[PDB]
């Protein structure tokens, strides 16, 4: 009171399921009207329509928008993870496996999720297991999800397997391909693609250069599998790991990735080859 | 009347006589952060005009063979004024920001310039030429500072993208027989409701000449290019000492 | 508004009409400072040329907020951006833009 | 202080160097108090 | 719209598609002297549009060293068409005046004319140099007619006073790169109702180079200035034979 | 070019609090500039000279 | 509306004309009552009265307090200046003298002064002239006032008496004393006899350790005085003169001065000789 | 009731089990500057909560012949966390304070600090001792920052002036069989509504001992003396680069 100076969005949504339909328009002839014309710096993309730079008909359009709802569009399975457990080698002879989930290890998949800048969602995974040849035998698995800061198990019979509180299956590498719901786990409200900075404070030396660009709010932890049993499988095992997202919200679009991927943990390209993203001609006149 | 301009926030102004109106990205003014999506619990600080203000960093010189510069933001103004400071003293941060890009030449002059604004720009390496080593930018090109940095691909924005698809992103362009300035008003876009000032760069502005600078023998050739930002609700929280990284 | 003589050079005093005003041109380094002055209006230097500065000198004290209106006398062809800036009391001269 | 925020740009055929008048006056707010003589002016010699 | 411009008054019209406004001299626009001021008891003659109409005089060039020019009123048109002959039969006189400046260039010239109107523009002289000499300016100086006179000392308007300060009178500027002109409307202005147009000048125009011409070699380098005048609401009382001074 | 003074006032260029100014203008006005005896002549009558 | 957090003195004034009175009181003998035991820990003075501590009767006082209004108090004459110029010798054998206006050149005014920290007034000041050994001759002077920024005047004849805009007073030695009032001419709001700061920004080496209480809103300028004449005067001339604060407010009021004054600008005080505040005696248990 | 306490402003809090109430200086709680004296004409910065917080100063030991100390305001902070990034930024500041003295000791100790403050505590010099040299205190005098100053002459507390008289002052008593802090709280005060925190110290804080500390041997000998202060209604004005001095 006797203090004076101590005292949005212009846009919002709407329902289209169908493509907008195209009215009548005859010659129109004269000044000041002028539609054709744009001013592209000013940021906005061109509003002039058909009617506006030819005689149309009237066309009552009905086809659908459905199909691009990006509830359509990311729901569809796809894999994210190769996991082997092979009986004689380096890999591992020891009839168990722990995975640190990573899904941004197969392009087309990723390609996809990296369009956008941040996904929330939840999502059904499906587990597609066999020998490696594609045969199936009468085997045991256990499947095991080990949150962070859950102790990991340390071979086929660790305590860690007893699953008291981590969630786990059991199936057979005969039955169907076990499957699951998992709810969106990120302590942050959404899952980021692209996160521009480090996970913690202090000098970013060239030694620790690996930090940039990891966001522990992706990291959901390690997914482990073992053979049931006490005594080694005589079986390899090769297990896909299919992830179809739903329920669903994405937030800023960004370019499509146009170089191939080179790692699971960064943006990095081949620059020796960097290719354009148009296919070339000879001349700019003809096809 | 749309080509004329004004900007006015706290003790400075900014004037153009050759606008091409004003990018709101995404189409929301910036704004505080609300109770609801909140969850530190610490009254925040809100420094209001010593804060929200207009701050001009380096300027930079166009040739005829530039490549494109960008800045990270918040880390252009970490070091300075009262914004900066309060950046340091405080874990928390939160922002908008009002972006005015400048750059004159003469009616005989030629080149288009676009400005864009890029959430989460993370860079790449060209991975050792070969794409075998697996090597990071170092903090110097993360985090330039308020002199920002040079992009050596503009084609793949250093990043492995596409520039042709930036328009994507609040732009504008200043083409030199049009405009002198870009105006981009940037709400606070991130996960989580307030962050670190120092570890994360919300966001990063691209200034990169699509259609190169040209002009004939005789005519001025310094064509500068300057950077005028201002923070816009500035809020702070989780006061502590001054930290600078 | 009258005229302030910001061009108030000792070089100038005998072609008194230069001190009117001071020049820009086309720079070849970046941020370059083009002049410089002080707002105190009674104080000797480029106030005491115009009506203000000479009236107020007939009072010991003044307060209230000044305007200092510039116009750009280059052609028609020229364009340019500056930073005009007034420092309250504190900090000298600031040394770079 | 006045600087250059970007620079003086000019195409073929125009100066290369121009100038600028500054004007100034009080804005409403202005007041000023008690009245005394000024330095300004001086009888260096007998007016005749 | 304000640009833009035309004065008609009696058989002549000026154009202007270059103006910068038009000023009113004091607020206050001319008029015949009404019956509680006048103190002559005859009946006055109020000629109209033979003597209320625009006078062009003698056009002057603009060099890049010029010191500026002036001309006093009524003197210049004392001798010009029926308002000199008006103003010669008779003994007291009175009117306003529509003045009208004119210089155009092109987009590539440079230099600003400050035009002003200034009352009881008395002249003095450089007193010997010394100071020591009690020298007078010559009718030819005080009152040059329709060619007007050139200031040797244009800092101290050739009057001990400054140039500087000139601005506190009704004016307006010729800024080459924004107009082409410059109007001033002026009322009558002296401590009697009428007077001599012979033996007293009511005001001087001045128009002074204060941002000198410039422009590179090969543009036009003839610049002319000339001054278009109207006398307005002209009267004169007293009549007798025709007087020259 | 006009002939007109700035227009502009604090508010437009900056933000500016309330400000309830007193400050009188009273001294100004030309009367109390003028109205105080000053020196217009000296007159002597000297008895030698 | 979204964003919740974003949403005086105790003691005045009171007519005193007269001391209290007292009421009459008897003898109290109880518990938990006792007015006689204070904390002057708490920063307060003691409450209790008379009628507590004794049996009182009853007195209907009608001493009145008006003596001690500070307008009482303040509003008399004193000497804040003495001013000479001698025909012969160092001193001013120039007919005129110009005095810089400071008037803590004398203790009786000063001391009542600093009693206070801020004092906002308006002052009738008196001139009284006459020759060094008190005789009066004809003889006519002129004082002006010079506010900071006019022209001093450098001689008994600069153009400065002209003095067309300062104000300037014309008497003779023999006519009485010349009197005027002043208003209160500070830029801020009340002139200050304590400031502990600088006057202005930068290094405060010890070449200008001077400037240290040096408060520029206190500084009222320049005092001339002359003969009125081309030519000098005979006779040597005191002037003393004297002010009396009237229409005066004060704030904040501090010790008392309690060593002898050493400079008009400071209050330094003589370190080898510091006087006891109380006059002394042997013992703490004789008069 | 009274002698229990609990101070939260900011991120802080101070508790107290031994006071002895609350001092209201002049009883005026400070408040912002108000439009009617104001004279400044730029919407001021009111922090809030990142300076009007409580912070803690380098501590004092108190020995059998300590003299007592002295810190000015609003020196003190010139040089920390946020609050001295204002003043620092800021030609004009403004702000009243909150100042808690802290001292504990044993049921067997004894001794009595006189707490008070002294607005415009200007020093003086003991004058070369003789009193003829015109000496003045060096800046580290009359401004010791945050570690403060001793007094080489409490009786007339380096000023010429009575300690006896202090007591007309705001101000408090530490009595060690009493209490163990002191609290004053402190408007503003100056003849100009807001000011330079560099160039003027508003009041002074003195901490002396008038009863002197005692005890038998044996018991704790080291008995500091800690302050901690809060600005309240720090407001800043008249932004610029920072200066220090
Ligand atoms: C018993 C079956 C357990 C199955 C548990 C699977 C949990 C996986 C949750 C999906 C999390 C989304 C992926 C998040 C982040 C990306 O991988 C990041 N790029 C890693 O840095
Ligand atoms: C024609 C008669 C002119 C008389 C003019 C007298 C003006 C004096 C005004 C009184 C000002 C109060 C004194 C102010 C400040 C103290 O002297 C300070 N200690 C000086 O530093
Ligand atoms: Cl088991
Ligand atoms: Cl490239
Ligand atoms: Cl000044
Ligand atoms: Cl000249
Ligand atoms: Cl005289
Ligand atoms: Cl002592
Ligand atoms: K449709
Ligand atoms: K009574
Ligand atoms: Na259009
Ligand atoms: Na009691």
């Amino acid at each position: 009171d006797p203090i004076a100076d101590m005292i949005r969005s212009l846009t919002a949504l709407q329902v289209l399921p169908t493509a907008a339909n195209t009215e009548a328009s005859s010659h129109r002839l004269g000044t000041g009207v002028v539609p054709a014309l744009q001013a592209a710096e000013t940021g906005a993309s061109s509003n002039a329509s058909d009617k506006n730079l030819i005689e149309t008909r009237c066309v009552l359009n009905h086809h659908s928008t459905q199909e691009t709802a990006i509830g359509n569009f990311f729901s569809r399975a796809g894999l994210v993870s190769i996991i082997t457990m092979p009986t004689t080698g380096t890999q591992n002879t020891d009839g168990y496996v722990n995975w640190d989930i990573d899904l941004m290890g197969y392009a087309q998949l990723r390609r996809k999720c990296e369009l956008f800048t941040y996904m929330r969602f939840d999502a059904e995974f499906t587990f597609v297991v066999a020998k490696p040849n594609g045969e199936l035998v009468p085997q045991l698995l256990q499947y095991m999800y080990v949150p962070p800061g859950a102790p990991k198990p340390t071979s086929r019979d660790s305590f860690a397997w007893q699953t008291a509180t981590n969630p786990s299956v059991f199936v057979k590498m005969t039955d169907p391909p076990a499957q699951v719901s998992v709810p969106f786990m990120s302590p942050a409200s959404a899952y980021q693609w692209f996160y521009d900075g480090y996970p913690t404070f202090g000098e970013h030396l060239q030694a620790n250069d690996l930090d940039y660009g990891q966001c522990p709010n992706n990291m959901m932890g390690t997914f482990s599998i073992r053979t049931v049993g006490i005594e080694k499988s005589p079986h390899s095992i090769t297990l896909r790991v299919y992830m179809r997202i739903k329920h669903v919200r994405a937030w800023i679009p960004r370019p499509l990735r146009n170089q191939p991927y080179l790692f699971k943990t960064n943006p990095n390209y081949k620059g020796n080859d960097i290719k354009c993203t148009s296919t070339s001609r000879d001349k700019i006149t003809t096809l | 009347s749309d080509r004329v301009a004004q900007l006015t926030i706290g003790n400075s102004t900014i004037t153009t006589q050759e606008a091409a109106n004003i990018v709101i990205a995404y189409g929301e003014w910036p704004e505080y952060c609300p109770d609801t999506d909140a969850t530190a619990v610490d009254k925040p600080t809100r420094p209001d005009v010593s804060v929200n203000r207009f701050f001009t960093l380096d300027t930079k010189s166009w040739a005829k063979d530039s490549k494109g510069w960008y800045w990270k933001f918040p880390d252009v103004l970490t070091e300075v004024g009262v914004f900066g400071q309060n950046a340091q003293f405080h874990y928390l941060y939160r922002s908008g920001f009002c972006v005015h890009v400048q750059c004159n030449a003469s009616k005989f002059h030629q080149g288009a310039l676009l400005v864009a604004v890029l959430p989460e720009y993370v860079l790449g390496t060209i991975a050792g030429g070969t794409g075998n080593e697996n090597s990071h930018p170092p903090y110097a090109t993360t985090q330039p500072g308020q002199v920002g940095a040079v992009l050596t691909h503009p084609y793949v924005l250093d990043a492995g993208i596409p520039l042709s698809q930036l328009t994507v992103c609040p732009h504008q362009w200043i083409n030199l027989r049009t405009n002198n300035c870009a105006t981009i008003i940037v709400p606070y876009m991130n996960t989580v409701p307030f962050d670190s000032a120092l570890n994360h760069c919300n966001f990063g502005l691209l200034v990169i000449p699509v259609v190169p600078l040209d002009f004939n023998t005789g005519a001025t050739s310094e064509i500068p290019i300057t950077v005028t930002i201002a923070p816009m609700c500035a809020e702070f929280a989780g006061l502590r000492q001054a930290v600078k990284q | 508004e009258t005229i302030l003589e910001v061009n108030n050079l000792k070089t100038n005093e005998t072609t008194p009409m230069q001190r009117l005003c001071f020049p820009v041109s086309v720079q070849s380094k970046t941020g370059e400072l083009c002049a410089a002055f002080r707002a105190d209006p009674g104080r000797d230097g480029p106030w005491q040329s115009t009506i203000l500065g000479q009236l107020c000198r007939y009072y010991t004290q003044w307060s209230g907020s000044l305007e200092v209106t510039f116009m750009f006398a280059g052609s028609f062809m020229a364009t340019g951006k500056m930073l005009i800036a007034y420092t309250p009391p504190g900090g000298n001269v600031p040394a770079d833009r | 202080t006045i600087w250059y925020q970007t620079n003086y740009v000019v195409p073929i055929g125009a100066p290369t160097t121009a100038y600028i008048v500054a004007l100034a006056a009080a804005q409403d707010n202005f007041t000023m108090k008690l009245c005394k003589d000024t330095e300004d002016i001086e009888q260096t010699a007998n007016i005749q």
